[PDB]
RNA sequence: UUAAGUUAU
RNA sequence: UUCAUAACUUAA
């Protein structure tokens, strides 16, 4: 299960990548320190509260996927 | 053959950047030293006509790029353009510290020679 | 026993408290640089023959003056009073005062020397050259006594560290001008000594923290005028506390004065030889060498290195600007250009090229090659950048706007972690899950990466024990064949590389290969035989799996740098690649039984084995340019026959300018490198063997020097202990005879198996334990003032068991495993390693059916030896990625990648 | 892209976070 | 010998 | 935009 949101959060930023998400830096800068966070993350309690927040980043704007 | 393509764009390169070169500024630089054999690292220092500067945080573009001119290797500088990190336009009146959370650092300041 | 204590303080009216009980000798530990027929180094031993009296000044409260009295013997006391009397009126000499106690019921003489410091000059140097965190009380003594920092100053955590703790610079800058205030003195009492004729030698336990002189014990008189001082031990040793505390700083300065403003030197003066020869004159005036401020007149490579040394420190008074490649105007078909026919460099002086030609009628292919290479072009055309990201030098910016290049995270292979977990894998509690990663990374990683070359400072180094060091250094390179070669003689690895900034911009290095005749790369590279040609590196972010958010940079020089430098070195390298049981391993595979083979080379014939290794903090970074410049000589002295010594002076300073301080080309604007070494050179693994072999050495020579020639019980160390001091600091030319003798020492005691940058140790434990050998504090020590890092322990590994090999080497784990039917030593890397290459890929292509399966097998191959690993979870890791590879085949001699005796046939000791 | 997109639907549905499935159902 | 891939520094 | 060296595997 911990291994799951380190593994989640990989495609997670990769999927950000091709949606032209760098051309902004500030959506980049912050997205890139949340995931490299989570990759380094040691307990549980912490690790989801990354996971949740850069999903709403993709979900922010909704051009992007066709929910 | 691959022998002249090469030496043609690469001959071509030479040439296409004549345009700061062997210009005013450069000459009278040379003529000063006592051989003609000067440092290359005075040379953008006091022949450009344009500077760039790079501003990671406003704590340092106060000290460095406060106002609408500075002065910079000792020499006046007149600021024309500021972008952010997306090479967007940024308003000179943009920049305050209140309104340095929304700025996308760093800023690039561009100035041309007084 | 107050009549004592009066006389003690004579004519001057100044308070003693005593420190002392009944006005008896006192004991403490002080640094002495002893030289006899009996005991010769540079450590602490016991002074009991003083009495210190402490000073008290106004309101009772303590100073920095202590007054001492030696009382030696009769016959010793007259020798002092004839000396004394001839340099009272030096400035430079302690105040003496002569006078006889009756302690006993006979007459005593006594000596008494007034206002002097608690601690000598060789007390502040012993410090900084055998530094040890804890163990520190004498070095935060001395930085609080003269206001370097505050007594809270070491509360912080990890205050010394040079990385953690960057301030560190600024306090030991603190003791620059007192450090050049010594200097001064010595000087002084240098001149008074050669005009009263008097010949002695100078030590720094001698000399007051004041610069004040106040032993004359073992001068000898002799004709007025005539007098000879000895500093080759006391400059010697002083030497890297010069740099590290920047005591040459006031003289950036008007009149030599902190509080006037700095020099504005005129912005065109590059050459500065006769500055150079001034500060030669006023501080080291008796140094007894000759010192040439360019290194092009030098007589050989020890010359080299002498002089470049003392040039370091002198450039950190002149202006940055006027470092680099100079240029000139030419006129080629009537179009004035600017090119570089010079270059100013920091250690080898002011080189001038000798095939310069001001008119041309045509370029051929070889000099239009040479233009576009040249930073000159490119750099005079751009606009001046001043970039406040980092601190170092900004030459130029090429393009209009700034390039923020970034790092894309990795790709995902969901099918085998899919497998994975069927299997039982990444579960909760287990001893196996995943740490390794491609972290991704914003725009601003390229120049912060690079602005990690500010841990790169000017560092002189001890250039007594430098020399003796690269005679030792030299013996282990004895073994291989070099020298150059022809251009149809070099094999290239791969041509479909970039060739570099700017010849990136039309195709590979296969394009230039292909356009230059044979007769054209040698011209090429005779024209570097003769000139210097600056280059230009380009900086890419290295975009691979790792276990640090740490991001990683790639050098790419130029191709006109790497093909001038593989027809000089390609020759040599690829020696060393193809000889084994040596100290470097470079081209030794760990297959087929060579991981047990390197294992034994190393144990070879140590009576009481250990096992040590350490790895180098900021190595690429923090690596001196004296070392640096030293590992080019030691390559290069294969050369002897093929070149001659201007050839072989051209082409090191080709390679200061080329892979030392080139300039950078860092997202799309010039930078200058402050120094280290580049990634992308041809011989970076070579000469990194090199670093790591001087260290080493460099380690013992301080080891030996260090301990208490007394205290040694055998005589043949002892012998070899006292050679040692005299081959450093008492003979100029080399001894080949006791080379031999101490690198035969340390194949026996030291024998070391090293790589560019990893290495392991097996040295003689009783030895180490007595400090006959180096161990991992003499290590710290050594990093500390010849590398400017600190090597934490926790970072550094012993193993006391040579049952179990070495603990870390090249990211591989060792293991005694039974073969058949004897026990072998098999390599085994991280299991989190293995599974996360095959969980994150970096390309989208690579997750293909078919090159998966090429790519299972050889990280198979590196996940074998778990199956012999005691734990069971790490031996399920060779058999799931030997599962993975049935469903591969499944979807998609072939048969021999599963029935994992083909795994067992790539380290079995047969080929 | 689409494959993309549909398979990291698949681990955050298989993920069964309560915030995570708060979000993706407020924001369809 | 050429190409690709992996690990190693 | 994507360096250097070394070893090994795979396929011609
Ligand atoms: N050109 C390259 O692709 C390249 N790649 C590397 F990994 C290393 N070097 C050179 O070796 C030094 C130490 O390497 P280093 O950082 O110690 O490696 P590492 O982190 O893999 O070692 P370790 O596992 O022992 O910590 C580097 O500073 C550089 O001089 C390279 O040139
Ligand atoms: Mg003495
Ligand atoms: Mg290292
Ligand atoms: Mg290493
Ligand atoms: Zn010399
Ligand atoms: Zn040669």
């Amino acid at each position: 299960k911990m291994s799951d949101v380190k593994c989640t959060s990989v495609v997670l930023l990769s999927v950000l990548q091709q949606l032209r998400v760098e051309s902004s830096s500030k959506l980049w800068a912050q997205c890139v320190q949340l995931h490299n966070d989570i990759l380094l993350a040691k307990d549980t309690t912490e690790a989801f509260e990354k996971m949740v927040s850069l999903l709403s980043v993709l979900l922010s704007m909704q051009g992007a996927v066709d929910i | 053959d691959k022998r002249a393509k090469v030496t043609s764009a690469m001959q071509t390169m030479l040439f296409t950047m004549l345009r700061k070169l062997d210009n005013d500024a450069l000459n009278n630089i040379i003529n000063n030293a006592r051989d003609g054999c000067v440092p290359l690292n005075i040379i953008p220092l006091t022949t450009a006509a344009k500077l760039m500067v790079v501003i990671p945080d406003y704590n340092t573009y106060k000290n460095t790029c406060d106002g609408t001119t500075f002065t910079y290797a000792s020499a006046l500088w007149e600021i024309q353009q500021v972008v952010d990190a997306d090479s967007k336009i940024v308003q000179l009146s943009e920049i305050s510290m209140d309104n340095s959370p929304n700025l996308a650092w760093p800023l690039i300041v561009t100035a041309l020679r007084a | 026993a107050q009549s004592f204590l009066n006389r003690v303080c004579g004519v001057s009216a100044a308070r003693l408290t005593p420190c002392g009980t009944g006005t008896s000798t006192d004991v403490v530990y002080r640094a002495f640089d002893i030289y006899n027929d009996k005991v010769a180094g540079f450590a602490k031993f016991l002074k009991t023959n003083c009495c210190r009296f402490q000073e008290k000044d106004e309101d009772d409260n303590l100073i920095d003056s202590y007054f001492v009295v030696k009382r030696h013997t009769f016959s010793n006391y007259q020798h002092e009073e004839t000396i004394y009397n001839l340099l009272k009126d030096c400035p430079a000499v302690a105040k003496h005062d002569f006078f006889k106690f009756r302690i006993d019921g006979d007459m005593v003489p006594h000596i008494s020397r007034q206002r002097l410091t608690k601690y000598t000059m060789a007390d502040l140097v012993y410090a900084l050259r055998h530094f040890d965190e804890g163990n520190c009380d004498t070095l935060k003594e001395i930085l609080v006594t003269y206001n370097c920092c505050d007594d809270d100053y070491f509360n912080k955590k990890d205050w010394y560290d040079f990385v953690e703790n960057p301030d560190i610079l600024r306090v030991y800058a603190n003791l620059g001008e007192r450090v050049r205030q010594a200097l001064l003195k010595t000087v002084q009492f240098c001149d008074a000594m050669r005009n009263a004729g008097i010949v002695g030698v100078l030590t720094l336990d001698n000399q007051d923290l004041n610069g004040n002189w106040y032993d004359f014990g073992d001068f000898i008189q002799t004709t007025p005028g005539s007098g000879v001082p000895v500093v080759d031990s006391y400059y010697s040793l002083l030497m890297p506390i010069l740099t590290l505390t920047r005591a040459l700083t006031a003289e950036s300065h008007v009149d030599t004065d902190l509080t006037k403003p700095y020099i504005k030197w005129d912005l065109l003066k590059y050459d500065f030889t006769e500055e150079r020869l001034k500060l030669f004159d006023r501080y080291f005036k008796y140094w007894d060498q000759t010192y040439h401020p360019n290194c092009v007149n030098c007589l050989d490579d020890r010359c080299i290195l002498h002089c470049a040394n003392f040039n370091v420190l002198f450039s950190t008074v002149f202006p940055p600007t006027s470092f680099g490649p100079l240029v000139r105007k030419i006129f080629v078909d009537g179009v004035p250009f600017v090119v570089s026919t010079g270059y100013h460099f920091r250690e080898l002086g002011v080189v001038h090229n000798q095939d310069v030609n001001l008119h041309s009628s045509r370029l051929s292919f070889k000099e239009l090659l040479v233009y576009a290479a040249d930073p000159a072009m490119h750099a005079a055309s751009g606009n001046l950048l001043l970039d406040k990201r980092t601190t170092c030098f900004s030459v130029a910016a090429l393009t209009n706007n700034v390039a923020f290049q970034t790092v894309k995270p990795g790709n995902f292979n969901k099918d085998f972690y899919d497998f994975a977990v069927s299997k039982g894998f990444f579960k909760e509690g287990s001893s196996v899950e995943l740490k390794h990663f491609f972290f991704a990374q914003d725009g601003n990683a390229a120049i912060s990466d690079y602005d990690y070359y500010r841990y790169n400072l000017p560092t002189m180094c001890d250039i007594r024990q430098l020399l003796f060091v690269v005679e030792v250094v030299d013996k282990y390179f004895d073994c291989y064949d070099g020298g150059c070669i022809n251009a149809n003689q070099v094999i290239v690895n791969n041509l479909d590389k970039s060739a570099g900034f700017p010849f990136n911009k039309w195709g590979k290095a296969r394009l230039y290969y292909d356009s230059m005749s044979y007769e054209d790369q040698d011209a090429l590279f005779a024209y570097t035989k003769r000139n210097v040609i600056p280059t230009i590196t380009q900086m890419n972010l290295k975009y691979a799996i790792s276990a640090k958010n740490r991001a990683r940079t790639v050098a790419g020089v130029s191709i006109c740098s790497t093909m001038t430098n593989r027809q000089f070195h390609q020759k040599l390298l690829k020696s060393i690649a193809a000889t084994r049981g040596a100290t470097v391993v470079i081209g030794t595979s760990k297959f087929y039984g060579g991981w047990h083979n390197m294992l034994k080379t190393v144990y070879s014939d140590v009576e009481n084995p250990h096992l040590m290794g350490w790895d180098y903090p900021k190595c690429d970074r923090a690596m001196p340019n004296m070392l640096r410049i030293m590992a080019s000589l030691v390559l290069a002295r294969k050369h002897t026959t093929c070149c001659s010594l201007s050839h072989r002076f051209y082409r090191l300073a080709n390679e200061c300018a080329q892979v030392l301080s080139e300039m950078v080309m860092c997202g799309g604007s010039l930078y200058v490198k402050p120094g280290g070494t580049s990634s992308g050179d041809a011989t970076t693994a070579y000469a990194n063997s090199v670093f790591n072999i001087c260290q080493a050495v460099t380690a013992n020579v301080n080891a030996l020097l260090s301990t208490d020639g007394n205290k040694i019980a055998d005589k043949y160390v002892r012998n070899l202990q006292h050679r040692l001091y005299e081959c450093l600091y008492r003979n100029r030319d080399v001894d080949t005879d006791f080379v031999n003798e101490f690198y035969a020492y340390l194949r026996k005691h030291f024998s070391m198996m090293i790589l560019s940058d990893d290495a392991v140790v097996c040295f003689n434990s009783t030895y180490a334990s007595q400090g006959l050998v180096a161990s991992i504090k003499n290590f710290k020590s050594v990093l500390y003032y010849q590398n400017n890092v600190f090597m934490s322990e926790a970072k550094c590994w012993t193993e006391t068991d040579l049952t179990k090999g070495p603990h870390e080497f090249c990211s591989q784990h060792t293991m005694l495993v039974k073969q058949g039917d004897d026990y072998v030593y098999l390599p085994y890397p991280d299991p989190s390693r293995i599974l996360g290459a095959g969980c994150f890929v970096d390309d989208i292509v690579k997750t293909d059916g078919t090159l998966m399966i090429e790519r299972f097998v050889s990280l198979a191959i590196d996940a074998y030896p778990l199956t012999k690993h005691p734990n069971q979870e790490y031996a399920d890791v060779f058999h799931l990625y030997l599962q993975y590879i049935r469903k591969l085949h499944d979807e998609l001699n072939t048969s021999r990648y599963w029935e994992p005796e083909f795994y067992e046939a790539m380290y079995t000791p047969h080929t | 892209t689409s494959a993309m997109q549909t398979m990291l639907f698949t681990m955050l549905r298989k993920l069964d976070n309560d915030a995570l499935n708060n979000i993706i159902n407020n924001a369809r």
